[PDB]
Protein backbone atom coordinates (compact mmCIF):
# COMPACT_ATOMS: atom_id res chain seq x y z
CA UNK A 1 0.00 0.00 0.00
CA UNK A 2 1.71 3.14 -1.19
CA UNK A 3 0.70 6.66 -2.22
CA UNK A 4 1.99 8.33 -5.41
CA UNK A 5 4.53 11.14 -5.07
CA UNK A 6 5.93 12.42 -8.34
CA UNK A 7 3.22 11.98 -10.95
CA UNK A 8 2.21 12.11 -14.58
CA UNK A 9 -1.19 13.18 -15.84
CA UNK A 10 -3.49 12.14 -18.68
CA UNK A 11 -2.42 9.77 -21.42
CA UNK A 12 -4.75 9.98 -24.40
CA UNK A 13 -4.98 7.72 -27.45
CA UNK A 14 -7.37 6.62 -30.18
CA UNK A 15 -7.07 4.50 -33.30
CA UNK A 16 -7.48 5.35 -37.00
CA UNK A 17 -7.76 3.43 -40.26
CA UNK A 18 -4.10 2.37 -40.40
CA UNK A 19 -2.79 2.55 -36.87
CA UNK A 20 -3.06 4.23 -33.53
CA UNK A 21 -2.00 7.53 -31.99
CA UNK A 22 -1.05 8.15 -28.39
CA UNK A 23 0.17 11.24 -26.53
CA UNK A 24 1.06 12.52 -23.06
CA UNK A 25 2.54 15.76 -21.80
CA UNK A 26 6.07 15.85 -20.43
CA UNK A 27 5.39 16.78 -16.83
CA UNK A 28 6.37 15.27 -13.52
CA UNK A 29 4.23 16.86 -10.80
CA UNK A 30 4.86 16.72 -7.08
CA UNK A 31 1.64 17.89 -5.52
CA UNK A 32 0.60 21.26 -6.86
CA UNK A 33 4.28 21.88 -7.64
CA UNK A 34 4.89 21.30 -11.35
CA UNK A 35 8.40 20.08 -10.50
CA UNK A 36 9.84 18.18 -13.49
CA UNK A 37 9.39 19.17 -17.11
CA UNK A 38 11.42 16.82 -19.23
CA UNK A 39 9.56 13.63 -18.33
CA UNK A 40 8.82 11.40 -21.32
CA UNK A 41 5.83 9.24 -20.43
CA UNK A 42 5.60 7.48 -23.79
CA UNK A 43 7.80 4.35 -23.80
CA UNK A 44 8.32 2.69 -27.17
CA UNK A 45 8.87 -1.08 -27.00
CA UNK A 46 10.36 -2.13 -30.32
CA UNK A 47 8.80 -0.19 -33.19
CA UNK A 48 5.27 -1.54 -33.27
CA UNK A 49 4.28 -0.75 -29.71
CA UNK A 50 4.29 2.46 -27.66
CA UNK A 51 3.41 2.35 -23.96
CA UNK A 52 1.88 5.44 -22.34
CA UNK A 53 2.13 5.68 -18.57
CA UNK A 54 0.48 7.99 -16.05
CA UNK A 55 0.61 7.88 -12.28
CA UNK A 56 3.63 7.58 -10.01
CA UNK A 57 6.83 8.36 -11.91
CA UNK A 58 9.14 6.22 -9.80
CA UNK A 59 6.92 3.20 -10.63
CA UNK A 60 6.81 4.33 -14.25
CA UNK A 61 10.59 4.26 -14.34
CA UNK A 62 10.43 0.74 -12.90
CA UNK A 63 8.04 -0.40 -15.62
CA UNK A 64 10.35 1.09 -18.18
CA UNK A 65 13.17 -1.17 -17.06
CA UNK A 66 10.84 -4.17 -17.11
CA UNK A 67 9.97 -3.31 -20.69
CA UNK A 68 13.55 -2.82 -21.85
CA UNK A 69 14.44 -6.10 -20.11
CA UNK A 70 11.55 -7.88 -21.81
CA UNK A 71 13.21 -6.73 -25.05
CA UNK A 72 16.67 -7.99 -24.11
CA UNK A 73 15.19 -11.28 -22.87
CA UNK A 74 13.30 -11.79 -26.11
CA UNK A 75 16.49 -11.52 -28.14
CA UNK A 76 17.99 -14.44 -26.21
CA UNK A 77 18.27 -17.66 -28.25
CA UNK A 78 15.89 -16.03 -30.71
CA UNK A 79 17.16 -15.84 -34.31
CA UNK A 80 13.81 -14.25 -35.27
CA UNK A 81 13.86 -11.52 -32.59
CA UNK A 82 13.37 -8.91 -35.27
CA UNK A 83 10.98 -10.95 -37.35
CA UNK A 84 8.42 -13.69 -36.75
CA UNK A 85 9.41 -13.86 -33.09
CA UNK A 86 9.68 -10.14 -32.30
CA UNK A 87 7.54 -8.60 -29.56
CA UNK A 88 3.86 -8.01 -30.34
CA UNK A 89 1.90 -5.27 -28.58
CA UNK A 90 -0.48 -7.94 -27.27
CA UNK A 91 2.42 -9.72 -25.57
CA UNK A 92 3.70 -6.52 -23.97
CA UNK A 93 0.20 -5.80 -22.74
CA UNK A 94 -0.52 -9.22 -21.30
CA UNK A 95 2.82 -9.07 -19.50
CA UNK A 96 2.12 -5.66 -18.04
CA UNK A 97 -1.46 -6.69 -17.29
CA UNK A 98 -0.12 -9.70 -15.49
CA UNK A 99 2.35 -7.70 -13.44
CA UNK A 100 -0.26 -5.09 -12.58
CA UNK A 101 -2.85 -7.50 -11.22
CA UNK A 102 -0.18 -9.42 -9.30
CA UNK A 103 1.01 -6.34 -7.50
CA UNK A 104 -2.51 -5.27 -6.50
CA UNK A 105 -3.15 -8.82 -5.32
CA UNK A 106 -0.04 -8.50 -3.18
CA UNK A 107 -1.30 -5.21 -1.75
CA UNK A 108 1.68 -3.38 -3.20
CA UNK A 109 0.47 -1.87 -6.46
CA UNK A 110 2.35 -0.04 -9.19
CA UNK A 111 0.45 3.28 -8.95
CA UNK A 112 -0.19 3.76 -12.66
CA UNK A 113 -2.73 3.72 -15.43
CA UNK A 114 -1.25 2.35 -18.64
CA UNK A 115 -2.18 2.29 -22.31
CA UNK A 116 -0.45 -0.03 -24.74
CA UNK A 117 -0.86 1.10 -28.31
CA UNK A 118 0.46 -0.58 -31.41
CA UNK A 119 0.06 -2.64 -34.56
CA UNK A 120 -0.07 -6.44 -34.47
CA UNK A 121 2.01 -8.35 -37.00
CA UNK A 122 -1.12 -8.94 -39.10
CA UNK A 123 -1.69 -5.19 -39.46
CA UNK A 124 -4.35 -5.02 -36.71
CA UNK A 125 -4.44 -2.02 -34.42
CA UNK A 126 -3.95 -2.69 -30.75
CA UNK A 127 -5.07 -0.40 -27.97
CA UNK A 128 -5.72 -1.58 -24.43
CA UNK A 129 -5.70 -0.13 -20.91
CA UNK A 130 -4.64 -1.43 -17.51
CA UNK A 131 -4.35 0.27 -14.12
CA UNK A 132 -3.04 -0.30 -10.62
CA UNK A 133 -6.05 -2.50 -9.83
CA UNK A 134 -5.42 -4.73 -12.84
CA UNK A 135 -8.56 -3.65 -14.59
CA UNK A 136 -8.35 -3.85 -18.36
CA UNK A 137 -10.44 -2.79 -21.31
CA UNK A 138 -10.44 -1.60 -24.92
CA UNK A 139 -12.31 1.07 -26.86
CA UNK A 140 -11.61 2.94 -30.14
CA UNK A 141 -10.29 5.67 -27.84
CA UNK A 142 -8.68 5.45 -24.42
CA UNK A 143 -7.43 8.00 -21.96
CA UNK A 144 -6.29 7.89 -18.33
CA UNK A 145 -7.21 10.23 -15.51
CA UNK A 146 -8.33 13.66 -16.65
CA UNK A 147 -8.35 12.52 -20.26
CA UNK A 148 -11.01 9.98 -19.36
CA UNK A 149 -13.38 12.89 -18.81
CA UNK A 150 -12.34 15.60 -21.25
CA UNK A 151 -10.36 13.85 -23.96
CA UNK A 152 -12.70 10.88 -24.51
CA UNK A 153 -15.85 12.90 -25.32
CA UNK A 154 -13.85 14.70 -28.00
CA UNK A 155 -12.15 11.67 -29.55
CA UNK A 156 -15.38 9.67 -29.33
CA UNK A 157 -16.92 12.20 -31.70
CA UNK A 158 -14.38 11.13 -34.33
CA UNK A 159 -14.64 7.41 -33.75
CA UNK A 160 -17.92 6.74 -31.96
CA UNK A 161 -18.25 3.10 -33.04
CA UNK A 162 -16.07 0.45 -34.67
CA UNK A 163 -17.18 1.17 -38.23
CA UNK A 164 -15.77 4.66 -37.75
CA UNK A 165 -12.12 3.61 -37.60
CA UNK A 166 -11.59 2.71 -41.26
CA UNK A 167 -13.13 6.11 -42.09
CA UNK A 168 -10.60 8.04 -39.99
CA UNK A 169 -7.30 9.29 -41.36
CA UNK A 170 -4.03 9.99 -39.56
CA UNK A 171 -4.61 13.69 -40.25
CA UNK A 172 -8.05 13.68 -38.67
CA UNK A 173 -6.99 11.48 -35.77
CA UNK A 174 -3.76 13.35 -35.10
CA UNK A 175 -5.69 16.59 -35.11
CA UNK A 176 -8.31 15.30 -32.67
CA UNK A 177 -5.51 14.24 -30.34
CA UNK A 178 -3.60 17.52 -30.69
CA UNK A 179 -6.76 19.44 -29.84
CA UNK A 180 -7.62 17.26 -26.86
CA UNK A 181 -4.09 17.93 -25.59
CA UNK A 182 -4.92 21.65 -25.73
CA UNK A 183 -8.30 21.33 -24.00
CA UNK A 184 -6.52 19.35 -21.31
CA UNK A 185 -4.03 22.23 -21.01
CA UNK A 186 -6.94 24.63 -20.40
CA UNK A 187 -8.69 22.63 -17.65
CA UNK A 188 -6.15 20.23 -16.05
CA UNK A 189 -4.26 22.07 -13.28
CA UNK A 190 -1.64 19.34 -13.44
CA UNK A 191 -0.89 19.57 -17.17
CA UNK A 192 2.00 21.02 -19.16
CA UNK A 193 2.13 22.86 -22.48
CA UNK A 194 4.70 20.40 -23.81
CA UNK A 195 3.87 16.86 -24.77
CA UNK A 196 4.92 13.99 -26.99
CA UNK A 197 2.86 12.25 -29.63
CA UNK A 198 3.45 8.84 -31.18
CA UNK A 199 1.95 7.27 -34.27
CA UNK A 200 2.16 3.57 -35.02
CA UNK A 201 1.06 3.03 -38.63
CA UNK A 202 0.89 -0.40 -40.19
CA UNK A 203 2.64 1.23 -43.13
CA UNK A 204 4.79 4.16 -42.02
CA UNK A 205 5.82 2.46 -38.79
CA UNK A 206 6.49 4.32 -35.58
CA UNK A 207 6.77 8.11 -35.80
CA UNK A 208 7.72 9.57 -32.43
CA UNK A 209 7.12 13.32 -32.16
CA UNK A 210 8.80 15.09 -29.26
CA UNK A 211 8.63 18.61 -27.85
CA UNK A 212 5.26 19.53 -29.23
CA UNK A 213 3.45 22.50 -27.73
CA UNK A 214 -0.16 23.52 -27.43
CA UNK A 215 -0.64 26.30 -29.95
CA UNK A 216 -3.57 28.40 -31.10
CA UNK A 217 -4.96 28.93 -27.62
CA UNK A 218 -7.86 31.36 -27.19
CA UNK A 219 -7.20 33.91 -24.44
CA UNK A 220 -8.21 37.30 -25.84
CA UNK A 221 -11.75 37.27 -24.45
CA UNK A 222 -10.15 37.20 -20.99
CA UNK A 223 -9.73 40.99 -21.19
CA UNK A 224 -13.47 41.59 -21.44
CA UNK A 225 -14.03 39.69 -18.22
CA UNK A 226 -13.92 41.88 -15.13
CA UNK A 227 -15.22 41.37 -11.61
CA UNK A 228 -17.32 38.35 -10.65
CA UNK A 229 -20.82 39.75 -10.98
CA UNK A 230 -21.61 43.42 -10.43
CA UNK A 231 -18.21 45.06 -10.93
CA UNK A 232 -18.15 47.16 -14.07
CA UNK A 233 -14.50 48.18 -14.37
CA UNK B 1 47.63 -44.21 -2.80
CA UNK B 2 45.18 -43.77 -5.71
CA UNK B 3 41.55 -42.91 -6.39
CA UNK B 4 42.37 -39.21 -6.30
CA UNK B 5 40.26 -38.89 -9.46
CA UNK B 6 36.89 -40.19 -8.30
CA UNK B 7 35.74 -37.07 -6.40
CA UNK B 8 35.65 -33.49 -7.69
CA UNK B 9 37.23 -31.44 -4.94
CA UNK B 10 40.17 -33.75 -4.23
CA UNK B 11 43.82 -32.78 -4.56
CA UNK B 12 46.01 -35.51 -6.04
CA UNK B 13 49.38 -35.87 -4.28
CA UNK B 14 51.01 -33.70 -6.96
CA UNK B 15 48.40 -30.98 -6.39
CA UNK B 16 45.98 -31.59 -9.25
CA UNK B 17 42.24 -31.97 -9.68
CA UNK B 18 41.77 -34.86 -12.07
CA UNK B 19 38.02 -34.41 -12.34
CA UNK B 20 38.64 -30.96 -13.80
CA UNK B 21 41.30 -32.45 -16.01
CA UNK B 22 38.90 -35.15 -17.17
CA UNK B 23 36.45 -32.37 -17.97
CA UNK B 24 38.98 -30.76 -20.29
CA UNK B 25 38.90 -34.06 -22.15
CA UNK B 26 35.19 -33.66 -22.86
CA UNK B 27 36.08 -30.22 -24.22
CA UNK B 28 38.98 -31.02 -26.52
CA UNK B 29 36.74 -33.71 -27.91
CA UNK B 30 34.20 -31.09 -28.89
CA UNK B 31 33.80 -28.96 -32.00
CA UNK B 32 36.24 -26.16 -32.68
CA UNK B 33 35.43 -22.50 -32.02
CA UNK B 34 37.41 -19.27 -32.06
CA UNK B 35 37.44 -15.62 -31.14
CA UNK B 36 39.35 -12.87 -32.90
CA UNK B 37 39.77 -9.50 -31.23
CA UNK B 38 39.80 -6.86 -33.99
CA UNK B 39 40.68 -3.20 -33.42
CA UNK B 40 37.18 -2.13 -32.27
CA UNK B 41 35.32 -5.31 -31.42
CA UNK B 42 35.46 -9.08 -31.41
CA UNK B 43 34.47 -11.76 -33.92
CA UNK B 44 33.15 -15.19 -32.96
CA UNK B 45 33.00 -18.27 -35.20
CA UNK B 46 32.19 -21.93 -34.65
CA UNK B 47 32.29 -25.32 -36.37
CA UNK B 48 28.84 -26.92 -36.75
CA UNK B 49 29.17 -30.56 -37.80
CA UNK B 50 26.45 -31.85 -40.07
CA UNK B 51 25.72 -35.25 -38.54
CA UNK B 52 23.23 -35.83 -41.36
CA UNK B 53 21.26 -34.10 -44.11
CA UNK B 54 18.37 -34.25 -41.64
CA UNK B 55 19.62 -31.28 -39.57
CA UNK B 56 17.65 -28.27 -40.75
CA UNK B 57 20.39 -25.94 -42.06
CA UNK B 58 20.98 -22.62 -40.28
CA UNK B 59 18.75 -23.86 -37.48
CA UNK B 60 20.62 -25.30 -34.51
CA UNK B 61 22.37 -22.03 -33.59
CA UNK B 62 25.33 -22.28 -31.21
CA UNK B 63 26.65 -18.78 -30.47
CA UNK B 64 24.77 -17.10 -27.65
CA UNK B 65 24.41 -13.48 -26.63
CA UNK B 66 24.39 -12.26 -23.05
CA UNK B 67 22.43 -9.04 -22.54
CA UNK B 68 22.92 -7.08 -25.75
CA UNK B 69 26.68 -6.51 -26.06
CA UNK B 70 28.28 -9.83 -25.04
CA UNK B 71 28.83 -12.91 -27.15
CA UNK B 72 29.43 -16.48 -26.04
CA UNK B 73 30.67 -19.53 -27.92
CA UNK B 74 31.86 -22.75 -26.35
CA UNK B 75 33.22 -26.18 -27.19
CA UNK B 76 32.38 -29.32 -25.28
CA UNK B 77 29.16 -30.32 -23.53
CA UNK B 78 26.70 -27.90 -25.11
CA UNK B 79 24.11 -28.30 -22.32
CA UNK B 80 26.79 -27.24 -19.81
CA UNK B 81 27.52 -24.38 -22.18
CA UNK B 82 23.97 -23.09 -22.11
CA UNK B 83 23.76 -23.60 -18.34
CA UNK B 84 26.75 -21.29 -18.00
CA UNK B 85 25.27 -18.62 -20.31
CA UNK B 86 22.00 -18.67 -18.35
CA UNK B 87 23.98 -17.87 -15.23
CA UNK B 88 25.86 -15.18 -17.10
CA UNK B 89 22.58 -13.65 -18.18
CA UNK B 90 21.24 -13.54 -14.63
CA UNK B 91 24.65 -12.34 -13.55
CA UNK B 92 24.63 -9.50 -16.12
CA UNK B 93 21.01 -8.59 -15.30
CA UNK B 94 21.68 -8.43 -11.58
CA UNK B 95 24.60 -6.11 -12.33
CA UNK B 96 22.75 -3.70 -14.65
CA UNK B 97 19.77 -3.50 -12.30
CA UNK B 98 21.93 -2.08 -9.50
CA UNK B 99 24.58 -0.10 -11.36
CA UNK B 100 22.43 0.79 -14.38
CA UNK B 101 25.37 0.49 -16.75
CA UNK B 102 25.40 -2.74 -18.84
CA UNK B 103 28.00 -5.09 -17.33
CA UNK B 104 31.65 -4.46 -18.40
CA UNK B 105 33.23 -7.36 -20.29
CA UNK B 106 35.94 -7.80 -17.67
CA UNK B 107 33.48 -7.79 -14.76
CA UNK B 108 31.34 -10.29 -16.64
CA UNK B 109 34.38 -12.45 -17.22
CA UNK B 110 35.12 -12.74 -13.53
CA UNK B 111 31.43 -13.21 -12.94
CA UNK B 112 31.53 -16.42 -15.04
CA UNK B 113 34.98 -17.17 -13.68
CA UNK B 114 33.96 -17.27 -10.02
CA UNK B 115 30.89 -19.33 -10.87
CA UNK B 116 32.90 -21.95 -12.76
CA UNK B 117 35.68 -22.05 -10.17
CA UNK B 118 32.86 -22.67 -7.71
CA UNK B 119 32.28 -26.09 -9.33
CA UNK B 120 35.79 -27.30 -8.49
CA UNK B 121 35.20 -26.74 -4.79
CA UNK B 122 32.77 -29.50 -3.82
CA UNK B 123 32.45 -33.19 -4.52
CA UNK B 124 28.69 -32.73 -4.82
CA UNK B 125 29.05 -31.05 -8.19
CA UNK B 126 30.67 -31.73 -11.51
CA UNK B 127 32.98 -29.24 -13.22
CA UNK B 128 31.87 -27.60 -16.48
CA UNK B 129 32.44 -29.66 -19.57
CA UNK B 130 33.10 -26.59 -21.70
CA UNK B 131 35.64 -23.95 -22.57
CA UNK B 132 34.08 -20.63 -23.45
CA UNK B 133 35.22 -17.87 -25.73
CA UNK B 134 33.24 -14.70 -25.06
CA UNK B 135 33.56 -10.94 -25.19
CA UNK B 136 32.19 -7.66 -26.42
CA UNK B 137 32.63 -3.90 -26.39
CA UNK B 138 32.30 -1.72 -23.33
CA UNK B 139 33.21 1.67 -21.90
CA UNK B 140 36.85 1.10 -22.82
CA UNK B 141 37.14 -0.95 -25.96
CA UNK B 142 36.75 -4.57 -26.93
CA UNK B 143 37.73 -7.66 -24.97
CA UNK B 144 38.12 -11.33 -25.91
CA UNK B 145 38.08 -13.99 -23.17
CA UNK B 146 38.40 -17.74 -22.80
CA UNK B 147 37.25 -19.68 -19.75
CA UNK B 148 38.43 -23.22 -18.85
CA UNK B 149 36.58 -25.86 -16.76
CA UNK B 150 39.11 -25.10 -14.04
CA UNK B 151 37.61 -21.63 -13.84
CA UNK B 152 40.75 -20.11 -15.30
CA UNK B 153 40.50 -17.33 -17.86
CA UNK B 154 42.60 -14.57 -19.45
CA UNK B 155 42.23 -11.87 -22.06
CA UNK B 156 43.26 -12.95 -25.56
CA UNK B 157 44.04 -11.32 -28.90
CA UNK B 158 42.86 -14.54 -30.45
CA UNK B 159 41.52 -17.74 -28.90
CA UNK B 160 40.50 -21.21 -29.96
CA UNK B 161 39.26 -24.39 -28.37
CA UNK B 162 38.07 -27.85 -29.31
CA UNK B 163 39.11 -30.51 -31.79
CA UNK B 164 40.93 -28.23 -34.23
CA UNK B 165 42.22 -26.00 -31.46
CA UNK B 166 45.86 -26.34 -32.61
CA UNK B 167 45.39 -25.59 -36.33
CA UNK B 168 43.51 -22.54 -35.15
CA UNK B 169 45.93 -21.36 -32.48
CA UNK B 170 48.46 -21.82 -35.27
CA UNK B 171 46.58 -19.56 -37.66
CA UNK B 172 45.58 -17.03 -35.00
CA UNK B 173 49.25 -16.59 -34.07
CA UNK B 174 50.10 -16.00 -37.72
CA UNK B 175 47.55 -13.18 -37.81
CA UNK B 176 48.89 -11.58 -34.64
CA UNK B 177 52.34 -11.45 -36.28
CA UNK B 178 51.26 -10.17 -39.69
CA UNK B 179 49.06 -7.44 -38.18
CA UNK B 180 50.80 -5.52 -35.41
CA UNK B 181 48.62 -2.50 -36.20
CA UNK B 182 45.40 -4.46 -35.79
CA UNK B 183 42.73 -6.23 -37.79
CA UNK B 184 39.41 -4.67 -38.81
CA UNK B 185 36.04 -6.13 -37.80
CA UNK B 186 35.30 -6.74 -41.49
CA UNK B 187 38.64 -8.51 -41.92
CA UNK B 188 38.36 -10.54 -38.72
CA UNK B 189 35.09 -12.00 -39.98
CA UNK B 190 36.86 -13.23 -43.13
CA UNK B 191 39.99 -14.47 -41.38
CA UNK B 192 37.74 -16.27 -38.90
CA UNK B 193 35.86 -18.13 -41.63
CA UNK B 194 39.21 -19.22 -43.05
CA UNK B 195 40.63 -20.28 -39.68
CA UNK B 196 37.49 -22.34 -39.10
CA UNK B 197 37.78 -24.00 -42.51
CA UNK B 198 41.40 -24.95 -41.84
CA UNK B 199 40.72 -26.21 -38.33
CA UNK B 200 38.02 -28.39 -39.86
CA UNK B 201 40.70 -30.79 -41.20
CA UNK B 202 40.92 -32.59 -37.85
CA UNK B 203 37.33 -33.63 -38.55
CA UNK B 204 37.38 -33.60 -42.37
CA UNK B 205 35.20 -36.71 -42.13
CA UNK B 206 31.83 -35.05 -41.46
CA UNK B 207 30.63 -32.02 -43.41
CA UNK B 208 30.04 -28.82 -41.44
CA UNK B 209 28.30 -25.45 -41.29
CA UNK B 210 29.99 -22.16 -40.44
CA UNK B 211 28.54 -19.68 -37.93
CA UNK B 212 30.06 -16.23 -37.33
CA UNK B 213 28.92 -13.41 -35.06
CA UNK B 214 30.54 -10.09 -34.21
CA UNK B 215 30.38 -7.13 -31.87
CA UNK B 216 31.99 -4.03 -33.41
CA UNK B 217 31.83 -0.45 -32.28
CA UNK B 218 31.81 0.76 -35.88
CA UNK B 219 30.08 -2.20 -37.49
CA UNK B 220 27.32 -3.09 -35.02
CA UNK B 221 27.28 -0.10 -32.68
CA UNK B 222 28.80 -2.09 -29.85
CA UNK B 223 25.95 -4.57 -30.07
CA UNK B 224 26.52 -8.28 -30.59
CA UNK B 225 25.07 -9.52 -33.87
CA UNK B 226 25.16 -12.56 -36.15
CA UNK B 227 26.91 -12.20 -39.47
CA UNK B 228 24.33 -13.26 -42.07
CA UNK B 229 23.51 -13.17 -45.77
CA UNK B 230 25.95 -11.47 -48.12
CA UNK B 231 28.74 -10.64 -45.69
CA UNK B 232 28.55 -14.28 -44.57
CA UNK B 233 28.75 -15.92 -48.00
CA UNK B 234 31.48 -13.45 -48.85
CA UNK B 235 33.55 -14.87 -45.98
CA UNK B 236 32.62 -18.47 -46.75
CA UNK B 237 34.06 -17.72 -50.17
CA UNK B 238 37.22 -15.98 -48.98
CA UNK B 239 37.82 -19.17 -46.96
CA UNK B 240 36.81 -21.75 -49.59
CA UNK B 241 39.23 -19.98 -51.90
CA UNK B 242 42.23 -20.14 -49.59
CA UNK B 243 41.58 -23.74 -48.62
CA UNK B 244 42.77 -24.58 -52.16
Amino acid sequence: TQQPIVTGTSVISMKYDNGVIIAADNLGSYGSLLRFNGVERLIPVGDNTVVGISGDISDMQHIERLLKDLVTENAYDNPLADAEEALEPSYIFEYLATVMYQRRSKMNPLWNAIIVAGVQSNGDQFLRYVNLLGVTYSSPTLATGFGAHMANPLLRKVVDRESDIPKTTVQVAEEAIVNAMRVLYYRDARSSRNFSLAIIDKNTGLTFKKNLQVENMKWDFAKDIKGYGTQKI
Amino acid sequence: GTGYDLSNSVFSPDGRNFQVEYAVKAVENGTTSIGIKCNDGVVFAVEKLITSKLLVPQKNVKIQVVDRHIGCVYSGLIPDGRHLVNRGREEAASFKKLYKTPIPIPAFADRLGQYVQAHTLYNSVRPFGVSTIFGGVDKNGAHLYMLEPSGSYWGYKGAATGKGRQSAKAELEKLVDHHPEGLSAREAVKQAAKIIYLAHEDNKEKDFELEISWCSLSETNGLHKFVKGDLLQEAIDFAQKEIN
